[PDB]
């Protein structure tokens, strides 16, 4: 069981926050289980393989693009809107100057608005605190790496600078003893062809 | 200096000798190395691996402005390859001017653009290669053909 | 993680790369060395003999 | 400032989980707001 969380308005309450909760089982293309709230009231929908395939069907819109732009949608342009009596909820993919109809879910609300927005608390401050805890085991883990990376500079720069230091020096004493010997050849050589 | 004129020495001898000459540094580093890249054209040691790039002076673009010595992009993987360039026998040099074969491009192109421009100035002309280049011909032991890695 | 990846990779790359500089650092000065004497004794031979000719002369 | 939730349970009640939160600027030992809630109600004050 999988499971995203995210903040939401509807034009039909447009000075508000509200929370949509998407949880499924292993993809969002089996089916799943959606939620909304405001922060006080249980709203929910169980919704189905045979029938979210049977979107991508009544719609003129494919099953890639649709499920896409519905986790573009849905998992955080859009719009949203539900009334809590028919528990009618819909949503369109407003374009420039067009507007066309992606979604809707005729929802059936539940009783316990607490244990819902405590599951949802919980989640969100177990997930932040697992994450802390790898955040510091990689950054120990990679300041070693890094510790380690940079002394292997160090160390290649001496290299580096011992080996260039290597080659001038010896070349230059190469070049001082060779060229006293090609000097004296040149000497002899002309002060032999004239004797 | 006490090499034998009259007798044909050995690695010892020539060792003892060369302990024995003096600490200089008179000769410019560029008369050095057209002195070093004239013997080892003469006597071929030319295409030995530690002096490769000898006939290559090349610019490492890790400064995020070209030709500023203010600007360098230190702690990146560019910083390596210089030690490699050095290592195997490049006049690496921090400015770019006329007497450059050669710009080396890491990761960030934010530059290209501008070396590309600059290079519209230029009597000889640079290449741009990837780092890549440096690597494949240290590894391989001999120069890599530059066209795969031009920019 | 990206941070991790980059630097295990980057790290066996400069611990391969500089260890392998370090074993051809300690075979260049013997080169270099061998490379001198032949050219050196060569000369020395040319010196020999037209020095030993200006001296018959 | 700072802020810290914390997950409870009250003695009172043993299967509700609660939230504390608590709400600061850097020493708690400034003062602090203080709000519990158990998700379908929430109290708060302040201390000094």
């Amino acid at each position: 069981m999988e499971r995203k969380i995210s903040r939401i308005h509807l034009v039909s309450e447009p000075s508000i926050t509200h929370f949509l909760q998407v949880s499924w089982e292993k993809t969002l293309e089996s089916g799943f289980v959606i939620t909304l709230t405001d922060g006080h009231s249980a709203w929910t929908g169980t919704v189905s393989e045979s029938e979210i395939s049977q979107e991508a069907d009544d719609m003129a819109m494919e099953k890639g693009k649709y499920v896409g732009e519905l986790r573009k949608a849905l998992l955080s342009v859009y719009t949203f809107n539900f009334s809590k009596e028919s528990c009618y909820f819909f949503f369109e993919k407003n374009l420039k100057d067009v507007s066309f109809r992606l979604g809707s879910f005729n929802l059936e609300k539940v009783e316990n608005p607490a244990e819902v927005i405590r599951e949802l608390i919980c989640y969100c401050l177990d997930t932040i605190a697992e994450n802390q805890a790898k955040n510091e085991h990689l950054q120990k883990e990679n300041e070693r790496l890094l510790r380690d990376w940079n002394d292997v500079q160090g160390r290649f720069e001496k290299c580096v600078s011992a080996k260039e230091a290597l080659e001038t020096d010896l070349y230059k004493r190469f070049i001082l003893v060779l060229n006293e010997k090609k000097t004296k050849i040149r000497s002899l050589h002309n002060k032999l062809l004239n004797a | 200096y006490g090499d034998s004129y009259f007798i044909d020495t050995d690695l010892n001898q020539l060792k003892e000798v060369f302990s024995g000459i003096k600490n200089s540094n008179e000769q410019t580093p560029e008369e050095m190395a057209s002195l070093i890249a004239d013997l080892e054209y003469r006597y071929s040691w030319d295409c030995s691996p530690l002096s490769m790039f000898r006939r290559h002076t090349v610019y490492l673009d890790s400064y995020a402005v070209i030709n500023d010595l203010s600007t360098k992009n230190e702690g990146t993987r560019l910083a390596i390859k210089a030690l490699e360039l050095r290592f195997h026998g490049a006049k690496v040099v921090s400015c770019l001017a006329e007497g450059v074969s050669h710009v080396i491009i890491g990761e960030d192109h934010s530059r290209v653009a501008d070396f590309k421009a600059f290079r519209r100035t230029f009597k000889r002309k640079f290449k741009i290669l990837k780092e890549s280049w440096v690597t494949d011909s240290i590894d391989k032991c001999e120069l890599q053909e530059e066209n795969q890695y031009l920019i």
